[PDB]
């Protein structure tokens, strides 16, 4: 490991920012349905 | 304010040529005053005051402070006696004002000419930190980079003669420059070679400043690892004044 | 008078004719041989601009203006009042140039040191030959060099450039204005840099080298260092300086046309000259 | 695949990031502003003429 | 055939210079590198940045602004890449017209470029900050920032003062390759052939007078090198050979010299005054004097 | 609900000042978007509604 | 894995903080965008 | 929060305030200019109206 | 935690300085705005 | 597998990264300067928007 | 290896990489084959 | 109250002289932009008033 | 102290720089009073 | 240098590619958009 | 204040005195030029007017 993580530490921050990243898509498909409600684009 | 003139033709913009002629005025004095910190006061021929000395009046001292305590008042009695030569082998040519002086000796020898060497404080020049700032390479953990490495190279002068061979380079260590060679002579002394006075050659280093003869009596560094300012002047006016002498 | 360091430093030799003829000091100035005939050339010179003056009927300095001969005089000498005059004073002005660079020569191999000064000064120098001497004898007359004036060289300058519409548009005059701009950037740079280690907040001892290195690394992540900056601001006033000759070489000898035109071929290349949009269609 | 997190061991967390939130702010901020210049899809615009605006 | 000192002969190089502590926080600072490429003629090490506030601020807003300048540029183009780069000199971000006056103008009839203009004032107020001070943490005379303030006088005279006291933002300068060059001319054709503002001839003498300065100085530097003169500090304190030679050369030419502090006194103030008297001639255009051949006749200095 | 351990990658004062910058940024961009739409140019809506100039 | 040298309470009191700096801001952004719709709707 | 002291903790005082100083200061300016270059918002011409200065 | 080396007492007294700066500015501050609303309303 | 032996990986995905945001931002664009592919164009006439 | 990442590193990681690359790829035929069915260029 | 304590913050020297560079050119500019504008030029409003020229 | 000056120069300091502050601000009060007599600007 | 020589090696090949792009792009005869938009009658 | 003699403990007396002298002589002229430009307050305007001198 060139940054100098732990394994463990390593998994941990993917734990957490896969928590991070799914709300945030999920915020960005909430939008998208709202917009896709109001005026699709399609 | 277009056509607007205060008295005649005199407006907004004749003022402020006027205001900026006035105040180049005053920079000038200014610039001219401030660099009449050194040389002064003027001399004639025989080193005397001489009777003319300029319609710029020589500035107020100031005060430089160094990081040793050591103060420099620049424009000071003090500060032209430290660099002052002494006991200069020159001669008049002439009884009036504005001739050479004639070298009595040896001009490279007795440093007078483009061989003029001035008396700088006889200590290293230092970094922020108090290092040395100029040290032999192998003092250092620096490794050449870029361009030829002339370590072990012979060293030919102007006469086209091998007087040497290069031995170690001096480095300043603050500003990563390489700034002398040291040449270790046929006789087995060391001597240091500027590197802007020198040509680095794909086998060889040439030296067209001296002969073979003058290799000999460059002037010495009194510790192999240390080179003072004075030391460094001296050299360079050794080497300088050959291509005249 | 001589400065309190300065007797040391005059010693015979180094000039290149004449030997001690002319080895002496007037006041603080060097005479020499191409001292005497500076001098010469420039008193002939400044006083031929003033007879020229007194021809033309003014003594208002900012109107005196001394013409070179029409364009229809091709190469020929011209008369003294047709234009003659300006030549003359074209030949005492090289010549005192060129015996200023020599004599700056004859200074340095004096003080046993280098001749970029010399060198840089003839680089101006060339500049100055491209205006009035290469430039019109391309062009195939001395009528199209600048007069002597200090505002009508200005509507010489103002006509030429507008004889190939908007000036601006000379990529080497482009190049020549950025490179003239860099320089004066610089220059305040150094200075200010220079200053600024020379003179500390009150009560500070003075800076270090190691002090500008990191101001300026601090500042921008870059330091070029006293001999680069030295060696940049040397380079650069010299390439500015070729580079706007090299500009006025180029323009009226194969290059007539405007300059905004010329810079077409990029939007006409075929590829995508039909592309409907933007701004050229 | 669960292996994905080995990416933090070859890869600095505070780089990929400060670049990831420089990317994406930049992606938002672009097509916020191409959905602007299209008339269209103008949602101030769109307001404009729905509520009358002037 | 002698050594010119133009480029380095041989480097060297051991572990980047991380830089003087002084009042500096070093956390701020960056990691450092080296570039061969960037030591002949200088330095080759890509030294420690410092990052700050005044940094961070100054860049956000400068890349806003040339991000707001392209985007402009890229609706010109209609979003088409060829045609982007087909005509990429000729697009222009040009200011509100002069009905607007000073007011918040419609965004495709100047408020893009009233918007740009905002980010990179705030953009070069932060980066005087940062100037200033970077200069106060290490102990040094604030010399950069007021050579610095000449250059901003200058370019707040051609986008702000100026355009204020003329009364609208049309005045100002667009944003573009080509434009800004004909914005150029066309300032000069408008106030009637601007060669004869005499401070636009004091900004063109200074910056002759700095490329002569340069030139000289450089040459000056170089020719002394053999002695160590490019060490000017060291000079200034502990005068050698090096100053006293180029001192005498230039007495010896021109009856006159300097020192080796004052000449960057010289240096200083010549390069200040091209900007110094190029903005007091931009704010005398169009609000004191509108036909500058005209005046010119008046005062004395053109034929009548 | 571990979000902290944000503040074991970055260090508050970079992370601050960065925040600070892009919310003076964003805001003043948005206040300019609206200001240069004259529907929602809330100094021209007073205008028009109290009758000024 | 700490690069900034931060203990786990520390953190979690930064945290605490700073949350509690960003739920003001947000509230108070929330009441204006409520104000100008009930204002001026933009939908 | 009542910690909101510990920001002294992060960050020097000094920086602090010389950077708010400016930023109050640039925004006072930007919103006097931006008011005084709206003619209904102009004080001076309000008055001007109002009073028959002119 | 420290990065300046100021201790908790000190920060204490120079963020109670601070806020009582603060709290006058943003009372003139509102004082201002109410005079401008009651003198000429923006909304 | 043997390409991670010669190239470092952090280089490699950056640059790729880079490259592949490039490329679909260059084909996006393409797309959009083309009116009979412009998604937007194509949603307005198909909806009746203004 | 210039690198310094060993064989059995060098495999895991191509292994990572090459799962990345055809869950990238699935999603890249599947918005091309969407594209088709929706506006054809072909 | 305790405002002084500015003082142990910044140096009185450098705050002394930029605010009085402050206020000059404050006071400067407030001056010129009535001057600038006709209806508060007191000398205008004075010649209108007394009947000069 | 960041200036090294001490508790009771400071003080002292003060006191001086707000009579200063309380002249002029009062100078200016009659001033700005002695205007919106003379020429209302509200 | 096998690590230039395949960094020289894409680069030259994405730049070969693009360019040949761009040629029949800049052909309408040859431009597919063009000829599915005659195609299909999108217009 | 009895204590403003203190000034002369912060700022060198002749910086001071110097710049007073220079702030003060522009500000005089400066005064006097914005009255000769305006005619109501141009004195030697208003003497040529009442005796008449041309
Ligand atoms: C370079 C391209 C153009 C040109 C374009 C311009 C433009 C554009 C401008 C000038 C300006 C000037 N030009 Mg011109 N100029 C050219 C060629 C020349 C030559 C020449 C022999 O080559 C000379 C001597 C001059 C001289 C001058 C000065 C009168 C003035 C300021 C220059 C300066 O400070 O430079 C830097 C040098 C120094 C700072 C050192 C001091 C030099 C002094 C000032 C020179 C004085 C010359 C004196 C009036 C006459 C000399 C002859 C006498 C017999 C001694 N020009 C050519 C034709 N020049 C400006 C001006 O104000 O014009 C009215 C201006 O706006
Ligand atoms: C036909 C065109 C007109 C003319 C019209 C004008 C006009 C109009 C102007 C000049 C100006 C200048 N002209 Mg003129 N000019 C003409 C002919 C000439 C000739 C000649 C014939 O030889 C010469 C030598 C000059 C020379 C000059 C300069 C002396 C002067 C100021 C230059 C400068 O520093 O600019 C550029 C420097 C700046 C703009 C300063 C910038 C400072 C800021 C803070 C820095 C950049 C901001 C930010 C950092 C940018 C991003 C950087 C990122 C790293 C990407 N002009 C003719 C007569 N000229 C200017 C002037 O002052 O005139 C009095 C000016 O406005
Ligand atoms: C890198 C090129 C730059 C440069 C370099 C440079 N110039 C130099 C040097 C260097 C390195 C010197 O060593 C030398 C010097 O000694 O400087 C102090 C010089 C010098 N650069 C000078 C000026 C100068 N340089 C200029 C430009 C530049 N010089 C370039 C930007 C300009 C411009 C742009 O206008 C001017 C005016 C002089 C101060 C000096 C050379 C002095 C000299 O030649 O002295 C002998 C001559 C006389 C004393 C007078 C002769 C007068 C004539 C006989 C009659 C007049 C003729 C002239 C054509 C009339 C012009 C009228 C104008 C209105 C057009
Ligand atoms: C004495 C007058 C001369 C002068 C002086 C001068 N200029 C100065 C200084 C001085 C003394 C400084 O201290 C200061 C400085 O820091 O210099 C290093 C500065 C400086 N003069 C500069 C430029 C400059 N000076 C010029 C002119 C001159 N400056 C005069 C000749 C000009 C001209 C001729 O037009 C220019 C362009 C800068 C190098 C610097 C001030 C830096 C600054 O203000 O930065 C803030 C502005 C920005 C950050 C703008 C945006 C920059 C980038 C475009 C951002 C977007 C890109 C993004 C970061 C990357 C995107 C990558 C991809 C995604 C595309
Ligand atoms: C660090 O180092 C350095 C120095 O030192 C420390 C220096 O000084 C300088 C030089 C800079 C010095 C002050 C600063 C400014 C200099 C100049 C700005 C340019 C301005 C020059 C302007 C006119 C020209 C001044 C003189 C000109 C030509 C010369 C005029 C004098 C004479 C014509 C008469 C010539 C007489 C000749 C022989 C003798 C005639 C007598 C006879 C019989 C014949 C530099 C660059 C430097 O970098
Ligand atoms: C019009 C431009 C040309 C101006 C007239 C020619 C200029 C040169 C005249 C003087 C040259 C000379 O003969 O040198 C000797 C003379 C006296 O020198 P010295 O005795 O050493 O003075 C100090 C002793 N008390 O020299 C002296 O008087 C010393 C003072 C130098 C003279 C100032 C000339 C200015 C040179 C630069 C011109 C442009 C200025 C721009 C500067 C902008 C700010 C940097
Ligand atoms: C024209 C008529 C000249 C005829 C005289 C011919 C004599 C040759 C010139 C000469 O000898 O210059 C020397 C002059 C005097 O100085 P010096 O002799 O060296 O020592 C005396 C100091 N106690 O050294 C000098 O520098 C003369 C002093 C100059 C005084 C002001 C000059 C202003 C005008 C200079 C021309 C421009
Ligand atoms: C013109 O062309 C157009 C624009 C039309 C098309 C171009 C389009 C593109 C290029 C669209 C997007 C491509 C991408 C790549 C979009 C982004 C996808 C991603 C990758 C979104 C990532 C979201 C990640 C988010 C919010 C971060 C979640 C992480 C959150 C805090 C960080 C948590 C990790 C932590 C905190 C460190 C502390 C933990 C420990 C254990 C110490
Ligand atoms: C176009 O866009 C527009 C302009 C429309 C959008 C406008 C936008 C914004 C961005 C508005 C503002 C956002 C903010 C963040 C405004 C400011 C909020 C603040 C934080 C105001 C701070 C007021 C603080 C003030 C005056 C300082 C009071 C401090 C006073 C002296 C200092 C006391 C502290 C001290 C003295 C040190 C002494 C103690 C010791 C122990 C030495
Ligand atoms: C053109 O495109 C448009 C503009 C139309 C749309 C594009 C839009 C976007 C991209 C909008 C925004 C995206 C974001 C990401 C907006 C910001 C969201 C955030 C993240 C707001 C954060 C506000 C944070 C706030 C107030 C917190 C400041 C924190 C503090 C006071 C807490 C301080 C903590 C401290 C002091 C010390 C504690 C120390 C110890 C030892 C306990
Ligand atoms: C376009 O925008 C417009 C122009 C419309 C509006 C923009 C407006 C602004 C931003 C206006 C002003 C904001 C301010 C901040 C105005 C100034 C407020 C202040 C703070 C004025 C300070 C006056 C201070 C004065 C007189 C004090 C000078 C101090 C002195 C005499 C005291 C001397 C101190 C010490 C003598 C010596 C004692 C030494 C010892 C050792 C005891
Ligand atoms: C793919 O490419 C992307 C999209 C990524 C980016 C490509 C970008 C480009 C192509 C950026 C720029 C091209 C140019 C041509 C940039 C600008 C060149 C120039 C020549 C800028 C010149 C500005 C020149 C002058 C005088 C401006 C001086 C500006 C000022 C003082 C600013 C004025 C400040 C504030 C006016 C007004 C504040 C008032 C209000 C009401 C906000
Ligand atoms: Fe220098």
């Amino acid at each position: 490991s060139f940054t100098g993580l732990t394994d463990e530490q390593a998994q941990e921050l993917h734990a957490v920012y896969m928590s991070g990243l799914s709300a945030f898509i999920a915020v960005a498909v909430l939008a998208h349905l709202a917009v896709m409600i109001w005026r699709p684009w399609f | 304010m277009v056509g607007v003139n205060f008295f005649g033709d005199f407006d907004l913009a004749s003022l402020a040529i006027w205001s900026f002629w006035a105040f180049l005025a005053y920079l000038i004095y200014y610039l001219q005053t401030e660099n009449m910190r050194e040389g002064y006061p003027l001399e004639n021929d025989d080193g005397k005051l001489s009777p003319n000395q300029g319609p710029f009046p020589v500035p107020s001292p100031k005060t430089f402070d160094l990081a040793d305590g050591r103060k420099i008042v620049v424009p000071s009695v003090e500060n032209e006696e430290a660099h002052r030569r002494t006991d200069l082998a020159l001669e008049r040519t002439s009884v009036n004002e504005g001739y050479p002086f004639r070298p009595t000796g040896n001009p490279m020898l007795d440093g007078v000419g483009p061989a003029s060497w001035v008396p700088r404080r006889d200590e290293p020049e230092v970094d922020a930190h108090g290092h040395n700032k100029i040290q032999p390479m192998r003092k250092t953990e620096m490794k050449v980079s870029a361009g030829r490495d002339p370590r072990g190279m012979p060293v030919q002068a102007g006469d086209t003669e091998v007087v040497g061979k290069i031995v170690d380079m001096w480095v300043d260590i603050p500003e990563q420059l390489v700034r002398y060679l040291e040449v270790e002579l046929n006789s087995g002394k060391k001597k240091l070679l500027p590197m802007t006075m020198l040509k680095i050659w794909s086998d060889r280093v040439r030296v067209n400043a001296i002969t073979s003869d003058l290799f000999d009596t460059i002037p010495d560094i009194k510790s192999p690892d240390v080179v003072t300012k004075l030391e460094e002047d001296k050299i360079s006016a050794y080497v300088a004044g050959g291509y005249m002498y | 008078a001589l400065l309190s360091f300065e007797r040391k430093y005059r010693v015979p030799g180094g000039t290149l004719i004449g030997g001690s003829l002319f080895d002496f000091w007037v006041g603080p100035f060097y005479v020499g041989f191409f001292g005497v005939t500076t001098i010469f050339f420039a008193t002939l010179g400044f006083l031929l601009i003033l007879w020229g003056a007194a021809m033309q009927g003014t003594w208002n300095p900012q109107l005196i203006s001394i013409f070179p001969p029409p364009v229809e005089n091709g190469l020929n000498v011209a008369a003294l009042d047709k234009g003659g005059l300006w030549q003359v004073i074209t030949v005492c002005a090289t010549g005192a140039f060129c015996s200023w660079a020599l004599r700056e020569v004859e200074i340095c191999r004096k003080l046993g040191i280098g001749f970029h000064i010399p060198v840089a000064f003839s680089m101006a120098i060339f500049a100055y030959l491209t205006l009035v001497v290469i430039r019109p004898m391309m062009m195939g007359s001395w009528g199209y060099a600048f007069p002597y004036g200090i505002w009508t060289h200005l509507d010489w300058v103002s006509n030429t450039g507008y004889t190939y519409g908007n000036f601006h548009y000379n990529p080497f005059h482009m190049l020549g204005i950025s490179l003239f701009f860099t320089t004066a950037w610089a220059l305040a740079m150094h200075g200010a840099l220079v200053l600024s280690a020379a003179n500390p907040v009150k009560g500070k001892t003075m800076r270090t080298p190691d002090h500008e290195d990191t101001y300026f690394r601090d500042l921008m992540g870059y330091s070029v260092g006293t001999l680069g900056i030295h060696r940049l601001g040397l380079l650069l006033a010299l390439n500015a300086v070729f580079w706007s000759a090299c500009c006025m070489l180029v323009s009226g000898t194969i290059y007539f046309d405007l300059w905004s035109d010329w810079w077409y071929w990029w939007v006409n290349m075929p590829f995508w000259a039909d592309m409907a949009g933007g701004i050229n269609g | 695949m669960s292996k994905f997190y080995k990416i933090w061991l070859v890869f600095d967390p505070r780089r990929v990031f400060v670049a990831q939130g420089v990317f994406l702010f930049l992606l938002a901020v672009l097509i916020h502003l191409i959905l602007l210049s299209t008339p269209a899809f103008n949602w101030l615009t769109v307001a404009t003429a729905k509520h009358g605006y002037v | 055939a002698e050594y010119q000192n133009f480029f380095n002969q041989v480097q060297v190089a051991g572990a980047p210079e991380m830089g003087l502590k002084e009042d500096v926080d070093t956390f701020e600072r960056t990691p450092a590198g080296m570039f061969n490429i960037l030591g002949w003629m200088g330095n080759a090490q890509i030294g420690p940045i410092y990052l700050g506030i005044a940094g961070t601020v100054s860049l956000a807003f400068g890349a806003a602004w040339f991000f707001t300048i392209g985007v402009w540029y890229w609706y010109q183009a209609g979003f088409d890449p060829f045609i982007f780069m087909r005509d990429l000199f000729f697009f222009s971000l040009e200011p509100p017209p002069a009905e607007y006056g000073l007011a918040i103008a419609p965004l495709k009839q100047g408020g893009v470029w009233q918007i740009a203009s905002l980010f990179m004032a705030i953009s070069v107020i932060a980066w005087w900050v940062r100037v200033y001070t970077r200069a106060d943490q290490l102990g040094m005379g604030k010399h950069m920032a007021w050579a610095f303030l000449s250059a901003i006088w200058l370019w707040s005279v051609l986008g702000f003062w100026r355009p204020i006291l003329m009364g609208s933002w049309s005045v100002a300068p667009p944003y573009g390759i080509f434009s800004h060059l004909d914005w150029t001319n066309q300032f000069s054709l408008d106030h009637g052939n601007l060669f004869y503002n005499p401070f636009h001839g004091l900004s063109i003498a200074a910056l002759y007078g700095s490329a002569l300065l340069f030139a000289m100085h450089g040459a000056t530097i170089l020719a002394v090198t053999r002695f160590g003169g490019e060490r000017e500090l060291e000079q200034i304190v502990d005068r050698g050979t090096a100053s006293e030679r180029a001192a005498l050369f230039w007495r010896w030419t021109m009856g006159f010299n300097a020192t080796m502090e004052g000449i960057h006194r010289w240096a200083i103030w010549m390069a200040v005054m091209v900007t110094l008297t190029g903005g007091i001639g931009i704010l005398l255009s169009g609000t004191v004097v509108d036909n500058w051949y005209v005046w010119a006749q008046v005062h004395g200095y053109a034929p009548v």
